[PDB]
């Protein structure tokens, strides 16, 4: 439990969004992040170490999400250009520009099947938008707010959206349709991600509790009590034992999915961190903030 | 119940709402009402 | 106090077997500086040992980490507090001295610190242990209510205060917690006196805390295009009268100046809110509203070298990273270069965690509008920037036609976008007049390049 | 108004190196919102200090509120306002030096004032950002208060 790499000036501007790999499909090696300087940098973790493959440009605004496709080896990024472009990691050139016009574009949801793309709408619905074709397929119909988080299930079978105001949309990517609304929080809702096995749902809200609720059956499992300051982004470990948590508050605390206790936390980040992910087995974690340096937290 | 004066006639409250208000030093009305009124002449 | 100080200083350097001096003195430095209580704390700890073998009373280890707990040292106070409640509890012959009040004020301390100790879980379980043995206790009733206010303000909070002012009408706290609910929702602007006009009878006067509370309500609602009409002059004046009232009775409370250097500032007296200002600042400038009211000052001058940096202060605090208020703010009458590019990405930074805003998304479009017509109208620069002026114009202007269709805007309708389009209609006929410049100025550096080479060649 | 920086500074160490004079001494001190150090040289018989006390420092190219830019000469027989009036510790250099981190394409970031009031130095090292009004050859005052607190 500590550091392993730690990659000073990653980015000219702050970091929003990390995205890393966790299959054999040539993306658990590539770290591929999004920052503020519309520098869209494909870093290979190849020998242990935080080399950079390419850097894809293009992008008006600065990087607002970054994800890589957990069947194929591309990836995406999107901005608030309303411009969605898709990009290729195995040559560092972008495959399509989607105009998700004119300003109605926010972060990524990659299927797990790799074939559609969901995005949040300024109307309150989520547009899902397909990866080969760019056109609007189809759009859920649940109006509110905003849609201001987006999480495809690992196995593909629920999907759930996070609002403004704390409102838990339980849609259902098997048949387009909503079926549950939790409603346990009226913070607005910054990020969220499906447990490994698509049976606890955390919840980052700007109340500092990580309430993990439950989707079989659309019940709380548990409050837990966070940071002080406002987690920004929460993954779990791919083999499912613990999960992190990315706050407002230059704290990294690597919180238990069973026991609901911080079993080690990072003070490294001299400024905020904005993305929060792990590796292929969950030793390594990777992170990203406005300190705009890349850490590499081995946790054996 | 005694367990209500049993507590509040040991205990100390050193800072409370209106000590919040004042500064710790000492900055008088006399630097303060002189502008306050300089400006109400000139009007 | 004083002679009590004296006192203590002839009895600290004489040992005349000292053991409870320490205890005087350490009592009487709670209200001055924290460490000088901590330092005769510490030795107090130790001179109760040297006598006989016995055990250090709980009340003492619970006021050293009651003033830990103030302090940095939350472990350390939380392992004071431990071991309090385990002394304590071995107290079941100190029936006269009431163990139980001393386990209930350590709980109390206890559960404060969890509450600050990013653990609410067990701050809730604390406190409510306190319930379920004493319901006739008001501050851990209180806390509660603060605990689930976070979560929202519609929750238990709302709930438990008026329970805890129904209990106790004659609590201050519980009264003007009952007026902080209703500032969640300025909608009780007038109708706010009423409440906050309870306990203003004589028994409870003088109160400076709902004194200033009715100066604040009445000092927001300034900011009106309805002050020819003599009404807002008025307000003013009310306000200004709350300010000296509370001034006469206490000269050394500085939100009365606050409020005063406010209305002042209101009044046209920039130049003069600064020296009005500058007690305040000079008293505590840690406070969240001072950053503000100087940098409004500062960047009032055309002084945004000096509001800047007090825009970022106020926001060095562990509460947000971007705030929406102090960026609209920031940018006022920003023109420099350093001033246009940079606060874009300010207020990319702002709309990032809230983009429902229209201000963000029109002072964006502005922006870049003043950036293209600052690059497209007497430029004649590089040309990759005319490439790249073109696509943010377009950007600009799918924002003007998506900023139309909204209903709801800023108090101030936005018809007024119309100039905005004629003006990006022109800066587009500019740019498609400069891109030929640019591809000039592409020929000429051709030909520059080639008549070195010549001359490179000729060497 | 010819304030060349205004900023409140607090003491944090005194003549490291061991007291080499009798009535002059090494005030290490910093500031408290622009982060600036300081290495002034005050008169510690008649004007002493100890550690943690704080003083509000205010180098001024006049001593005027209406900024006449004196001369420079010793008048005492003068009405006219001075700012001194509310500085317990003045003195009148020139500063001598302006140091910075300059490089041979970019632009520097810290630079660092010398300035010698006749014999007493002071480096005021930090940001190049305020200090925009530190020329070399060119007379200044001090102009610090010890606040109360």
């Amino acid at each position: 439990y500590g550091i392993l790499f730690k990659q000073e000036q990653a980015h000219d501007d702050a970091i929003w969004s990390v995205a890393w790999g966790t299959n054999k499909k040539e993306n658990s090696e590539t770290v591929v992040t999004g920052s503020l300087d519309d520098l869209v940098k494909v870093w290979k973790w190849r020998d242990e170490r935080l080399d950079l493959q390419w850097s894809l440009e293009g992008h008006q605004l600065g990087v607002v999400s970054v994800d890589i496709s957990h069947t194929l080896p591309i990836a995406a990024s999107s901005s608030l250009d309303a411009h969605i472009r898709l990009w290729d990691l195995e040559n560092g050139k972008q495959i399509k520009s989607i105009d998700a016009g004119p300003v109605d574009a926010w972060t990524l949801a990659f299927s797990p099947d790799s074939q559609y793309l969901a995005t949040g709408t300024h109307v309150g619905k989520v547009n899902i938008f397909g990866v080969e074709s760019g056109k609007k397929e189809y759009s859920l119909d649940t109006r509110g707010k905003f849609i201001l988080s987006i999480a495809y299930s690992p196995d593909g079978k629920y999907l759930a959206s996070g609002a403004i105001d704390g409102i838990i949309n339980i849609f259902d990517i098997a048949t387009g349709k909503l079926l549950h609304t939790l409603e346990g929080h009226a913070m607005p809702i910054r990020s969220l991600t499906f447990s490994p096995d698509s049976q606890l749902l955390v919840t980052a809200s700007d109340d500092g509790y990580i309430k993990i609720y439950d989707v079989q059956h659309a019940n709380l499992a548990g409050t837990l009590s966070g940071h002080a300051s406002w987690v920004l982004n929460v993954a779990f470990c791919p083999d499912d034992t613990h999960f992190v948590s990315s706050s407002s508050d230059k704290s990294v605390k690597v919180w238990d999915v069973g026991t609901r206790t911080c079993v080690h936390t990072f003070f490294d980040h001299q400024d905020q961190v904005w993305g929060v992910k792990y590796n292929g087995n969950g030793s390594k974690i990777v992170s990203v903030g406005d300190d705009q340096e890349i850490h590499i937290y081995d946790c054996p | 119940v005694d367990v209500t004066r049993d507590i509040v006639s040991r205990e100390r409250v050193w800072r409370t709402r209106t000590t919040i208000l004042q500064s710790t030093g000492k900055n008088f009305s006399k630097n303060i009402f002189a502008i306050l009124q300089s400006v109400k002449a000139r009007e | 106090r004083d002679i009590a100080k004296g006192h203590l200083k002839k009895v600290t350097e004489q040992y005349p077997d000292d053991v409870e001096a320490w205890i005087e003195l350490a009592q009487i430095l709670e209200q001055t500086d924290i460490q000088g209580a901590l330092s005769a704390y510490g030795t107090a700890t130790r001179i109760l040992q040297e006598k006989v073998q016995a055990d250090v009373p709980p009340e003492i280890l619970n006021n050293v980490g009651a003033l830990h707990f103030r302090l940095g040292n939350l472990g350390e106070a939380k392992k004071y507090f431990l071991a309090s409640l385990d002394r304590a509890k071995a107290e079941a012959e100190h029936d006269e001295h009431y163990y139980n009040a001393i386990s209930v004020t350590t709980s109390y301390n206890l559960a404060r610190l969890y509450e600050a100790m990013c653990e609410f879980h067990e701050a809730e379980k604390l406190y409510k242990n306190i319930l379920r043995e004493h319901p006739n206790y008001v501050d851990c009733y209180l806390r509660l209510g603060a605990m689930a206010r976070d979560k929202g303000n519609f929750y238990e909070a709302s709930d438990w205060f008026k329970e805890a002012l129904q209990i106790n009408q004659d609590h201050p706290d519980a009264w003007s917690l009952i007026g902080n609910l209703h500032l969640a929702k300025q909608e009780w602007g007038p109708g706010q006196k009423k409440f906050e006009r309870i306990l203003k009878q004589p028994s409870t006067q003088s109160d400076t805390y709902s004194m200033l509370a009715l100066g604040n309500v009445w000092l927001q609602t300034l900011h009106q295009p309805t002050r020819d009409r003599e009404k807002e002059k008025r307000h003013q004046d009310r306000a200004l009268a709350i300010y000296k009232q509370v001034l006469r009775n206490d000269a050394k409370n500085l939100y009365a100046a606050n409020g005063i250097g406010a209305v002042l500032a209101h009044k046209g007296y920039f130049r003069e809110a600064r020296d009005v200002f500058a007690q305040v600042r000079e008293a505590t400038a840690d406070i969240s509203d001072v950053w503000l009211n100087l940098a409004h000052i500062y960047v009032e001058q055309k002084q945004y070298i000096s509001a800047v940096q007090m825009y970022e202060n106020c926001l060095r605090k562990f509460y947000k990273h971007q705030n929406t208020e102090v960026v609209l703010y920031l940018a006022r009458a920003l023109f420099k270069c350093g001033k246009l590019q940079e606060c874009k990405q300010t207020l990319l930074k702002a709309r990032h965690v809230a983009p429902s805003d229209t201000v963000l998304m029109f002072n964006v479009a502005l922006v870049l509008q003043r950036l293209a017509t600052s690059v497209l109208k007497d430029e004649k620069s590089n040309l990759k920037e005319v490439l790249n002026a073109v696509k943010e114009l377009e950007l600009a202007h799918r924002y003007f036609s998506y900023l139309s269709k909204v209903g709801d805007k800023m108090r101030f309708d936005l018809a007024l976008a119309a100039t905005e389009a004629r003006q990006c209609s022109d800066l587009l006929s500019q740019a498609q007049y400069h891109v030929a410049r640019a591809r000039k100025q592409d020929e000429e550096e051709r030909e520059l390049r080639a008549k070195q080479e010549q001359e490179k060649e000729l060497l | 108004a010819g304030i060349l920086f205004e900023d409140i500074f607090d003491v944090k160490d005194i003549d490291p190196e061991g007291k080499k004079f009798d009535r002059v001494s090494r005030l290490h001190c910093e500031s408290e919102s622009f982060k600036m150090d300081l290495i002034l040289d005050v008169n510690i018989q008649i004007y002493p200090v100890d550690l943690g006390d704080k003083f509000r420092l205010v180098i001024a190219s006049t001593l005027y509120e209406d900024g006449t830019l004196d001369d420079g000469e010793y008048n005492p027989t003068d009405d006219r306002p001075s700012r001194a009036d509310q500085f317990e510790y003045v003195m009148y250099g020139k500063v001598y030096r302006i140091e910075g981190d300059e490089t041979s394409t970019e632009a520097a970031t810290r630079l660092s004032a010398y300035v010698s009031y006749g014999g007493l130095l002071m480096r005021l090292q930090g940001d190049a950002n305020n200090l925009h009004g530190f020329e070399v050859d060119s007379r200044v005052y001090l102009l610090m208060k010890k606040l109360a607190f």
